[PDB]
RNA sequence: CCAAGCGUUGGAUUGUUCACCCACUAAUAGGGAACGUGAGCUGGGUUUAGACCGUCGUGAGACAGGUUAGUUUUACCCUAC
RNA sequence: AAGCGGGGCCUCACGAUCCUUCUGACCUUUUGGGUUUUAAGCAGGAGGUGUCAGAAAAGUUACCACAGGGAUAACUGGCU
RNA sequence: CUCCGGGGACAGUGCCAGGUGGGGAGUUUGACUGGGGCGGUACACCUGUCAAACGGUAACGCAGGUGUCCUAAGGCGAGCU
RNA sequence: ACCUACUAUCCAGCGAAACCACAGCCAAGGGAACGGGCUUGGCGGAAUCAGCGGGGAAAGAAGACCCUGUUGAGCUUGACU
RNA sequence: AACUAGCCCUGAAAAUGGAUGGCGCUGGAGCGUCGGGCCCAUACCCGGCCGUCGCUGGCAGUCGGCAGAGCGAGAAAGAGAGGGACGCUACGCCGCGACGAGUAGGAGGGCCGCUGCGGUGAGCCUUGAAGCCUAGGGCGCGGGCCCGGGUGGAGCCGCCGCAGGUGCAGAUCUUGGUGGUAGUAGCAAAUAUUCAAACGAGAACUUUGAAGGCCGAAGUGGAGAAGGGUUCCAUGUGAACA
RNA sequence: AACUUUAAAUGGGUAAGAAGCCCGGCUCGCUGGUGUGGAGCCGGGCGUGGAAUGCGAGUGCCUAGUGGGCCACUUUUGGUAAGCAGAACUGGCGCUGCGGGAUGAACCGAACGCCGGGUUAAGGCGCCCGAUGCCGACGCUCAUCAGACCCCAGAAAAGGUG
RNA sequence: CGGUCGUCCGACCUGGGUAUAGGGGCGAAAGACUAAUCGAACCAUCUAGUAGCUGGUUCCCUCCAAAGUUUCCCUCAGGA
RNA sequence: GCCACGCGUCCAGCGCACGGGGUCGGCGGCGAUGUCGGCUACCCACCCGACCCGUCUUGAAACACGGACCAAGGAGUCUAACACGUGCGCGAGUCGGGGGCUACGAAAGCCGCCGUGGCGCAAUGAAGGUGAAGGCCGGCCGGCCGAGGUGGGAUCCCGAGGCAGUCCGCCGAGGGCGCACCACCGGCCCGUCUCGCCCGCCGCGCCGGGGAGGUGGAGCACGAGCGCACGUGUUAGGACCC
RNA sequence: UCAGUAACGGCGAGUGAACAGGGAAGAGCCCAGCGCCGAAUCCCCGCCCCGCGGCGGGGCGCGGGAAAUGUGGCGUACGGAAGACCCACUCCCCGGCGCGGGGGCCCAAGUCCUUCUGAUCGAGGCCCAGCCCGUGGACGGUGUGAGGCCGGUAGCGGCCCCCGGCGCGCCGGGCCCGGGUCUUCCCGGAGUCGGGUUGCUUGGGAAUGCAGCCCAAAGCGGGUGGUAAACUCCAUCUAAGGCUAAAUACCGGCACGAGACCGAUAGUCAACAAGUACCGUAAGGGAAAGUUGAAAAGAACUUUGAAGAGAGAGUUCAAGAGGGCGUGAAACCGUUAAGAGGUAAACGGGUGGGGUCCGCGCAGUCCGCCCGGAGGAUUCAACCCGGCGGCGCGGUCCGGCCGUGCCGGCGGGGCGGAUCCCCGCUCUCGGCGGGGGACCGCCCCCCGGCCGGCGACCGGCCGCCGCCGGGCGCAUUUCCACCGC
């Protein structure tokens, strides 16, 4: 909508919203990110700290497929299986703990961020955290490694 | 000239990009052209399936995808040899064959042989000439029931196996997953040094004895 | 002291302003008007491009240092007379 | 001994990125795995930008050119 | 059995390496400045003043100093003036 | 100072161009520091013709003299590559 | 006699004619100290109108024979029970107070304007569309708009949304057209034309005769090359050029 | 001014309560003659809301233009001086019209929606030019260069038996 | 263009053909000539080259409303 | 002159009006071919005011630059990226944009076993890697309570009271749960520094890890993003135009 | 998509891939060499037969030639060749003949009545078929606006030709073919890889890739495994030979369709005798320029002038459309009317005067309520009948329907579930995929019991009210017309 833009209200105004002393010239400060070690030093330090310099090790042929290790917290652990299995787990008097295969839903590591409900589980995952294991053992569950 | 707060941007427009601009107004017309050639191909091979030859069951590389199963380029020669199908005859009956594929596993080798067994049962083969039906062709009543198959023939569905809720034993209860993961991390890291340490340690025992 | 009414020259030299000299004269006073006055005149000198000499710079070149030759356009418009 | 001292009684005598060099480790990577050189990393010093918040930099144009500037000179007019 | 002679495994050619190379190519020749240039740094610091009794406060304002030096001219303790 | 030819003068015919914020009488004052317009005064009368060069800071060309530009070119070298 | 303080004079001289602003003023219309009265700027007070801001004010209570006409009241709380005007597009209407400058710049509202698209007006229209002109009637603060008259002959507009190549006084702007200058500058380099006749509507310039002149054989003569390309010849014309 | 025993005016900080006092008790690995000291936690009791005046406050994003200034009282630097250059406080012009000073960027008064009435500011009231055409008061002054209103537009030492 | 001028038997003038083409030619040498263009000819393209530098930047009303000051930048006509 | 009208016991209607902003229940004339009215827009006269616009500038009417006049055209546009704000749909999810199936229709609808993949849902460290509360009781184990606290906090809850005697609702000293958000003190995750006590396995050490106190992080501590559209601002692009 | 990522970069400006995954498409193969077959191979010329606009095939050549300095068949890394033993069909393919696309011609219904116009395609009507056709109401032309005037459009509509095709049949034909087990053999591309150096390039960083020079290979070998090197395990292919459609691109060309695009200073430079006129020696530069009227019906004829040009007359609806002619603005000029005129002109505020047309003003308002009297009606209220509507707390009448309500189920279905016997296959029992069944949850239906509603959504009876229509009622009721100033 060009009718809703600013240029429709600027008709009849000489400087077109750009001033009379500092005319809207072509490139007063330089094109692009010019002047990092120069006249644009303060903006590059007060808003982008760490822009200039090298740090860390180079890695020539990096494949993002190798580093794929998605994580899941203990908050949304019971959301992986359906709600029907959660009701029957506490309802069952034999103590048959349902199995939640973390790799099946698309995660590899389990992190112990959240609280677990007091009913046993069997957790199959590719990796585990230290705190995630003690929370599972605290309820009376088992951590099963799988590859 | 940057403003107060914002990003540092690198627009890749410093070349003469306006000459090499690819518009996509052909896309609605391209879709009709893809559909019309696909429908015309299907009528040319009217008894044969529109998808084409069957594809093998394929596990993925790149461990990110290693739990997924796709449809592959073609069946391996080891998979055809077990199924009892000659490699030069399978291509005429709609079996994708490539000699590049390997067979490192037995489960995937047996899965494709089992996939080939159910394809041979479902295959209705017409005789070379209608006057003289040969030995390996389908029955006469199967000629009248031959129909085109829409979509991928025998689609490969990544099926998951259910498991029943078990009672946790004491071995699973007392297992230390984090400790085992940390221990296997160290021994893989320290495999070479311990092997090297035990190597020259024998020659300090030999020199001590002699 | 009143007094600008009326006058304040011809020439050698130098582009000269200035300056000096010769002679006459009543006297040969000082100045302004975009340091009056180039669509009124001249282009002698400053102050282009060509050159010569002296000094300086390795050099291209520089010199309120000299010498030489170097296009001076237009009123028929308005006002003023 | 209470105490004082992590420089000079105080107000001044000094230097970013990148690169190089040295030192510190029972430290990380060197790529499919293992060993050893080497190389790349972490941290702490040094090698300097004196135009000192830090380009690598000789002139001439009277053969000169462009965008401009009465923000800035040579002339008249103004103030003293 | 080389057309005659004259040179000849040297000229000479290809690729590298070193020297030389305004013949030629590209580029540079800081800033402040009572115009610019020249001279200076008022371009990085410190002291007193300007500075008008909190602080801050300009000019190529005034008077000066600095890019160090110290195995002690550092740190305690003791004794003297 | 006088004479001649062609103009310039007028008429028969044919007939542009530059330039043009609006247009044009002055004294003093102030103003962006030399006004045709503003202030206070002097004053002012149709339409014109032939000259005329005092004024319109007259017309000609975004000053070439000076300075700035992180704009260039010709040339030189002990500038850099 | 010596000081001292007021008004006035000398000190006190620049160039176009000249400025307490001018005229002029001297029982001031000058100077110093002071009175009443009078003059008036968008300044202040009162009153009318417009807009903005705030009260983050009030209005669904239009509660009518199923009724009762109220919440202007200084005082934490209850008119509690055992046949009838307007209104209210609530993005609307109404009441109080205060305020209103403006460059650069920012924001909001446009039932301001142009073009095309989707809807919509049982829209306008050869008994006259668009466009243009207008000494008329008007509206809106304004951008602009509606009628009246003339010309015109074939399309056009209102509202809700959508979209843009959407608004000019300038840029020594571009294209095109027209003025003052102006019936003006000018039609002045190389000695010179005159008379008669013919023709024609029309004769200084055409044709013929005569006279007077010039080029003076290195020509204003007679033929070439390059170049031009029908300019060479006859007839006719005076539309355009000379 | 680069001296100071003294030493102002103007000025610069802080306080004028409820987040303040007064009690009682826990904790501490801090400090230790000593529940010594300090800090933090709690629980309880005190409201005449503890100077005047005025005013609704607090807070988060995005953000144009600006980064050549100038003038005026007072102070002050350099310069003989400048409508010169450079500073301090405040106000103006820039950005702003109106009345007055003959005119005027900065002066005086006063800031602005469109009007009617009234009244003023600064200035004025012989004519231009609205207003003294007051029975205006008291004195001074004669110029053959009189004088006449901030800014401000011109004058000195000296002299006069005017 | 006029008058006045230098030379006019030899380094004289001139026609046609031909050769040298742009960082090149050619120059009894003036930075001169190279199709009215020469301190680097003309045509087309890159190219709508860049400009911290001039000029311009199009309808109405209402409301609010400035700054030429700090620090840094080969920064001083500009930016953060 | 009076904003004073009754008894005993105890210590209401009628009129008038300095009254919540003007009415007359008051009048006089002239109006058919020469009279009335018509703000504005046509022309002319007078008084007052009044220098030609744009632009650069501290300063313009300038003897600072563009500008004879008129008509048309004529300059912040489009793509991509980002930030913020707003509107819409879904929501710890969100999205087909690429691909298939069914004149306007090149539209529209459908396909999540076409969500591959983009963003978010976890960060930290150069990296190896690691990766987000505890307390009590009983004897390192077994049970319990189980998601931090303080102050300020819009709103909501109770009722000492008060609008012979109950219910509704009112308000109310005082007492609380406290939304969002702010300040502070704590707690947890990763790297780094310092200090220790230790335990333990599938291969008992130069091993693996825990603890306590500082410190760095763009972290956690009961989500908030995704997709589309709009506006502003900064950029790369020819980039408001010459 | 990875991804503006790894990475490159005075690590500054900036530059910047690849793997994997999801899709479109999907087709594999042939040599040299190793070897076996008696050169078993191929070209040309002559003859026969048959088609001959692609000279094609087959047969004959003591016809010529190529080829042993290597043609053809088997055979290519997935292995291949030879021999022995089983199994198996022997039928594939060339040159001939006869049995939908392109083009052409046509297909529905008003010029029907009245009325305007210069002309209608403008307006009204065509009742009971609200004219007629419509699988045809896109477009264009016809004297403004047309579905039916016409060309067209729709149609799996009709008719007539050309093209090879798909398969059948006949013959000229080549055609005796392979797969599994065992045994014996064989097997690979050289100034090439690789290394050094230099230059260019790349994200490729102690050279990613390409190229010049020099060195220059090997066969349990060689290359790659994103940091230079040595040792050792592995992983993955077989380079230095070649062919191959599809997804893909397309500002040139051929033929099309379409547009929220522009409308003669716009849009291609060019809507027109446009790359034309014209300019430059040349390379090249490069315009301006659309519109009478429906139909020329383009002004016959008379008269002045030598004619250009006029004045009459005539055409047209209109010459106020008269040949560069539709509409004809402004700058500018000419003429008519009015006004005015010594401080250049012009402007703002306030009046005044004169014109211009307008108000169609010139006797100045009507509207309601009441009174008077003149009139004129088929006329009022109240009853009866019929219809319609509203409301009802009918205190709760009866019945339907629904639930963005709940409950129940000797219930049923359709599903879903990460809740728990049978069919088939790779090693009768143990493992695996699929289909039950049961259970749970959701939806729908049979119902039944409450709650709510019919005011986002209801009908019948009863009561009340209102309205309309028809009978009476009939004039002191009611309704029309006239005036008082």
């Amino acid at each position: 909508p060009s009718r809703l833009r600013k240029t429709r209200k600027l008709r009849g105004h000489v400087s077109h919203g750009h001033g009379r002393i500092g005319k809207h010239r072509k490139h007063p400060g330089g094109r692009g990110n010019a002047g990092g070690m120069h006249h644009h030093r303060i903006n590059f330090d007060k808003y982008h700290p760490g822009y200039f310099g090298k740090v860390g090790m180079r890695h020539y042929h990096l494949k993002r497929n190798q580093s794929f290790c998605p994580t899941v917290n203990l908050d949304k652990l019971w959301t992986l299986v359906s709600e029907q299995t959660r009701v029957n787990a506490a309802k069952n008097k034999t103590g048959a703990a349902p199995i939640i295969d973390v790799v099946r839903s698309g995660y590899y590591k389990v992190l112990g961020k959240g609280k677990l409900p007091k009913q046993p589980v069997i957790v199959k995952a590719k990796f585990f955290s230290r705190r995630a294991e003690e929370k599972i053992k605290g309820v009376g569950g088992a951590c099963v490694l799988v590859a | 000239a940057p403003s107060r707060n914002g990003m540092i941007l690198k627009p890749h427009f410093h070349k003469d990009w306006q000459r090499r601009v690819a518009t996509w107004f052909n896309q609605p017309a391209r879709k009709i052209r893809r559909r019309k050639a696909r429908q015309a191909r299907a009528r040319r091979i009217a008894p044969r399936p529109a998808a084409g030859p069957i594809r093998p069951i394929v596990r993925c590389p790149t461990v990110r995808y290693h739990t997924k199963v796709r449809a592959g380029r073609g069946f391996s020669l080891e998979e055809l040899r077990v199924a009892g199908i000659h490699k030069k005859v399978a291509r005429t009956i709609g079996i994708s064959v490539d000699p590049r594929r390997r067979n490192k596993s037995t489960e995937s080798l047996q899965a494709n042989v089992q996939r080939l067994k159910e394809y041979r049962s479902k295959l209705v083969l017409f005789p070379r000439k209608p006057s003289a039906p040969k030995k390996g062709d389908s029955s006469a009543e199967e000629l009248k029931l031959a129909t085109q198959l829409t979509g991928p023939v025998m689609p490969i569905r990544n099926v998951f196996k259910k498991e029943k809720a078990r009672v946790i034993t004491e071995e699973e209860k007392n297992f230390k997953a984090f400790a085992s993961l940390r221990m296997a991390r160290a021994n893989a890291r320290l495999f070479g040094i311990r092997a090297k340490r035990a190597k020259e340690a024998a020659e300090q025992d030999v020199e001590k004895k002699k």
